[PDB]
RNA sequence: CUAGAGUCCAUAUCAACAAUAGGGCGACCUCGAUGGAUCAGGACAUCCCGAUGGUGCAGCCGCUAUUAAAGGU
RNA sequence: AAAAAUUUAACACCCAUAGUAGGCCUAAAAGCAGCCACCAAUUAAGAAAGCGUUCAAGCUCAACACAAAAAA
């Protein structure tokens, strides 16, 4: 689900990557809506980069990560799996989701006027 | 002395830092608290004035209808003023907000419903209510609400009954 | 009295018009 | 439209609102009194 | 005389006798025309500096216009310009001012809101940092800043380090600041610093 | 715009949202784009008429009502 | 509309100063200085008169006449010609209280719809005080 | 039902 | 509340306005949330208070109907639009990547291209800087600047 | 110009406050001292 | 880009710097060792 | 900033005295070897091409502003 | 000893007659070309604070009522 991830703030539309094909005018910036419309992977496959150990080691280290952005995993990937970590941030929990016991559990803060439109 | 703003060594920077001022902060934001209870404030002269002739008004002339000054041009208000005035008929109005504590504490509480926006007060003595209601009949626009012949509260109708 | 508080008004008017003079 | 950094109503028709992430006075009657920061 | 009388450009007769040192006359906090004499609305120095000729035309040109002799009158607080400014091959006369100094002095029957209109804009032009400052205004900042010091919550003072030496710290600290107690710097003063 | 009529008793609750509604619209500043336009106030319940000379019928009673609505939802049948 | 000008009774046409200036009110240049002149000698002529004149489309005239203006027919009562220049401490005229007792009289009928006699005196002295003269007893 | 110090 | 009918006849009723809870905890106060001990104890996240002065579609009540604290009726201005362009108010919509603690409009937010140096570097701001008030239960304070 | 310092001597008056907070007794002063070097000597005047 | 002219650490134009946190915790509790010292030199 | 030009009119355009920002004399390295041709890389503070506000923009021409360096000069 | 902080502009609603173009100077300049006085009708209105007219006309207000950035 790397397809759905989410950037706290603006970061969809201020963070820019910026590459260089090494030609003279080849300085090329996106943004990550661009860039993740392109590829849905590439977030999370540069974030790790720039985390990794500056050293010969990291292009090692990166062919042992794998990214999908659905959720369809192939089956051999999935046959070897053993933990599941917990997810970092906790989802927050939309309006309707909530059920009858917490909407009236949770008490009013004020008294509307009787003759307002609304 | 200088004019690039000249740059602070770092310790200097520092103590600056240490230094800087911290304001006072209550427990609870005064603005939350139980708000101390508002003064009240000094009866200026025009509310003294006003009562009265208001009660002079009211007791002196036996006519007090309740009308609307609605939109109107000061030349047309000026004629209707001079309509009335052929028929000994004076024409007073009073702010609404002092006239509702007027009115209650009194007997004629009940007229109360009646003065909640612009209002005219139509005062005459020895109510002859024929004459006034022909020259209310000529002006569509301008409604006749209430008022009491003598102390008696009545509606519009009660004032054409009256007329006839 | 009435004729004071008329006096009182046009001085509030005669400081309001000051005050938009560099208005 | 004209850059300026404080932004002024040179009339009582214009009206000053925010579009675009930035301050912008717009008018109808003088359309010369357009102006963005 | 309700005008800004004619400032001259270079003083007729030099006298170029210097009362003590030079480069002196624009840090710290001033002496003289501190407070009001024969009026109510000023302007402030928040800031040390230099007045140039132009400057004092300047005062000319914006004062005047918006000046009636009935019922508004002003004059100079601050002296013509009388320390020069050499200029070597690649002059003219200045009035050094420092933090604090009372520049021209308005008074009459009239209103501080009416006077701050046109104060205001020519304060925003002189070199350093200015406000216009009523009789009232002056007071309750000075009041205001001294409030400062008593419900101040740290514990720690300029005063309390710069007088003792807490640190060592009057190796990177002037002479000057123990009567400056850090509110000054160089030209320039904070006023918002305790 | 042909004739609008206003018919409310003063006397008890709820007739004001009504009531300013005459300051309004009975002004010569409204009534001088049509001079030969009629307007007519009775008292006996509040309630407005409003006539076209299209042919539409207009009836609005402002009991649970404010002016504000009452003058917006005027100005939304000009353009029939 | 409204025009409200004053109007000399001496001249019926003045030319430049009535002519160009309603002539783009579209009225009708010949209709002023007829009926005007009949108006002029009822009473005392060589006095300014106020205009009462309405301007409607279908280019019709109505013109309503009262009493004269406050500036010669007060100045001639004192027997001065020139307004004051100073007007503060230069003056040349006094008049008494029963001097604007029949003054104003005549006056109170330009319906000045006011009823008490007080609203009318007190305009015109108000108006005095503007002007160069003095109010003996 | 609520303390003073209940917090929802 | 009082809704407006049209079939021209129209028509206003009233229908079931909600009441308040009968036993505030802290009395003597002239403000909704400011009564309840929720000072600084609410966030976006809290859809449940912040669905209770929002207008069907979306809007917000105005200051003069709910009385709130003049500054924090703007917090309940920012945390709104906040949680509305977050997905946690599908209910209240108008008439695709996923965000939250979203400060600005995404359609009016120019990316950064030349960020600056390690001492003047552009920063992507999260959250709001009026929440800075609010509690915080780790000691390091709230991250506004990515 | 750089020089020694000249500490004034109203900073060496322990007020009340400073008594209890520190636990010092005016009318007993203790007879000895106990004194640890915490910083530097270098970057610091010769004297 | 982003040259700073002349040296970083001394010229017209150097290379702004700013305290932290740390750096103003470790000022204080060492004004406080001198208050101690301070008291303790009265007597 | 709004004195003053622009018939009137600060702000279609121009602009005084001033104020605030940004751009690239010293001897610190080297005393043991400028023009044109050709090829051009880059910035935009845009000469031309494009999109859009204002105008003392009727239309053609113009003036001023915003954005745009893919292409040409 | 030692980790930078900070994100900035909505806003009144309604209303207006009148001694009169207040006098002087001005071709005429009226509340607003300039000057001298600045009262007063009316519930409530400056002998006028701004635009506007050759000058008038026309409008609002006052009054009653309700804090920027750009180079290879
Ligand atoms: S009193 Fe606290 S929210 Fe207003
Ligand atoms: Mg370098
Ligand atoms: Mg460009
Ligand atoms: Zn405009």
């Amino acid at each position: 689900n790397t397809r759905h991830i989410a950037f706290s703030g603006n970061k969809w539309e201020q963070k820019v990557y910026s590459s260089h094909t090494g030609y003279p005018g080849g300085f090329r910036q996106v943004t990550a809506a661009q860039l993740h419309l392109r590829d849905p992977v590439a977030i999370v496959k540069l974030a790790i980069y720039g985390m990794l150990p500056k050293n010969l080691h990291r292009r090692t280290m990166m062919e042992r990560l794998h990214l999908f952005p659905d959720e369809y995993i192939p089956e051999d990937i999935l046959k070897n799996l053993v933990e599941e970590l917990p997810q970092p941030r906790k989802i927050p929990k939309r309006l309707d989701e909530y059920t009858q016991e917490e909407i009236d559990a949770f008490p009013r803060l004020w008294t509307p006027p009787e003759d307002y439109r609304l | 002395v200088t004019r690039h703003r000249r740059v602070m060594h770092f310790q200097r920077q520092k103590l600056m830092a240490v230094t800087e001022y911290i304001p006072p902060k209550p427990a609870i934001h005064p603005s939350c608290l139980p708000s101390p209870p508002s003064p009240p404030q000094e009866e200026i002269g025009l509310i003294r004035l006003l009562r009265r002739e208001i009660a002079a008004v009211f007791q002196d002339n036996r006519m007090i209808a309740v009308c609307q000054n609605v939109a109107l041009s000061a030349e047309d208000k000026l004629l209707m003023r001079h309509q009335l005035r052929k028929h000994k008929i004076l024409m007073k109005v009073f702010p609404n907000q002092v006239l509702k504590p007027f009115l209650e504490d009194s007997k004629y509480q009940n007229l109360l419903p009646l003065f909640v926006g612009h209002n005219m007060l139509l005062v005459s003595e020895e109510p002859k209510v024929k004459e006034m209601v022909r020259i209310l009949r000529t002006v569509p626009f301008l409604p006749l609400l209430g008022g009491c012949i003598d102390d008696t509260i009545l509606s519009r109708q009660g004032f054409i009954n009256y007329s006839k | 009295s009435r004729e004071y508080w008329r006096r009182l008004r046009k001085q509030n008017i005669w400081r309001h018009n000051r005050l938009s003079k560099n208005k | 439209f004209k850059n300026k950094t404080v932004l002024k109503k040179r009339c009582k028709d214009c009206y000053l609102v925010k579009r675009r992430g930035r301050w912008y006075v717009y008018c109808k009657t003088h359309p010369r009194h357009k102006q963005r920061q | 005389k309700p005008k800004l009388r004619f400032i001259e450009r270079a003083p007729l007769v030099p006298k170029v006798r210097r009362e003590p040192k030079n480069l002196s006359d624009i840090r710290g906090p001033s002496t003289e025309a501190t407070e009001f004499t024969e009026g109510n609305f000023a302007i402030l120095a928040l800031g040390g500096g230099y007045l140039h000729w132009g400057h004092f035309e300047m005062m000319r040109l914006t004062i005047n216009r918006s000046m009636d002799p009935k019922n508004m009158f002003a004059i100079w607080r601050v002296p013509a310009p009388f320390k020069p400014i050499t200029r070597k091959s690649v002059d003219h006369y200045v009035t050094p001012v420092k933090a604090g100094r009372l520049v021209v002095e308005m008074g009459g029957r009239c209103e501080f809101e009416e006077v701050q209109g046109f104060l205001d804009q020519v304060a925003h032009k002189l070199p350093f940092a200015a406000k216009a400052v009523s009789r009232g205004t002056l007071e309750k900042m000075r009041k205001d800043q001294e409030e400062r010091e008593r419900n101040n919550q740290n514990p720690w003072t300029f005063e309390r380090i710069a007088t003792a030496n807490m640190l060592g710290i009057r190796k990177v600290l002037s002479p000057y600041d123990l009567t400056h107690k850090g509110k000054y710097w160089g030209k320039f003063y904070m006023p918002k610093r305790v | 715009v042909k004739q609008v009529r206003v018919q409310f008793c003063p006397f008890e609750k709820n007739v004001e949202s009504t009531r300013t509604f005459l300051q309004t619209v009975s002004s010569e500043k409204v009534r001088s784009t049509n001079l030969n336009c009629s307007v007519i106030a009775d008292v006996r319940e509040p309630c407005v008429d409003v006539l076209f000379g299209d042919g539409h019928r207009l009836i609005m009673r402002g009991a649970h009502l404010t002016a504000l609505e009452m003058l917006t939802a005027f100005a939304s049948h000009i353009r029939a | 509309g409204v025009i409200r000008a004053i109007v000399r009774a001496g001249l019926a046409m003045p030319g430049p100063p009535l002519g160009p200036v309603l002539g783009q009110r579209g009225v009708s240049i010949n209709q002023f200085c007829k009926e005007f002149n009949e108006r002029t000698k009822d009473i005392k002529e060589g006095i300014p008169l106020p205009t009462k004149i309405l301007v409607k489309p279908d280019r019709t005239f109505e013109i309503k006449i009262g009493q004269p203006t406050v500036s010669y027919f007060l100045k001639a009562a004192a027997g001065i010609e020139k307004g004051a220049r100073q007007t503060g401490k230069e003056v040349a005229g006094l008049v008494t209280l029963k001097h604007v007792y029949e003054i104003a009289r005549i006056k109170a009928q330009d319906e000045l719809q006011d009823v008490p006699l007080s609203s009318v005196v007190r305009s015109i002295i108000g108006s005095a005080r503007s002007l160069g003269i003095r109010v003996v007893k | 039902s609520y303390l003073p110090g209940y917090v929802p | 509340f009082r809704e407006v009918v049209e079939t021209t006849i129209i028509e206003g009723r009233i229908t079931a306005t909600p009441k308040e809870s009968p036993n505030p905890p802290n009395p003597s106060g002239q403000c909704p949330i400011c009564r309840w001990n929720l000072k600084h104890k609410y966030n976006y996240d809290d859809v449940l208070l912040l669905s209770q002065f929002i207008r069907p579609h979306g809007g917000m009540l105005p200051r003069k109907i709910t009385g709130l604290c003049q500054e924090e009726h703007r917090k309940i201005e920012e945390c709104v639009k906040m949680a509305h362009r977050a997905g946690l108010l599908p209910n209240h919509r108008p008439r695709q990547l996923n965000r939250y603690l979203t400060r600005w409009a995404p359609g009016s937010v120019k990316p950064i291209y030349k960020k600056g140096p390690r001492w003047n570097r552009v920063r992507m701001p999260v959250g709001s800087p009026l929440l800075r008030d609010n509690v915080c239960y780790s000691r390091t304070p709230w991250k506004l600047y990515h | 110009k750089f020089t020694r310092s000249r500490i004034p001597e109203k900073v060496f008056q322990a007020s009340p406050e400073d008594h209890e907070k520190y636990g010092g007794d005016p009318q007993n002063p203790h007879k000895l001292h106990i004194v640890t070097r915490i910083k530097s000597t270098r970057r610091r005047p010769y004297w | 880009r982003g040259r700073i002219p002349g040296r970083q650490w001394i010229g017209k134009h150097r290379r702004p710097r700013f305290v932290s946190l740390r750096a103003k915790q470790n000022m204080i509790r060492r004004l406080e060792i001198e208050a101690e010292n301070h008291y303790w030199l009265s007597m």
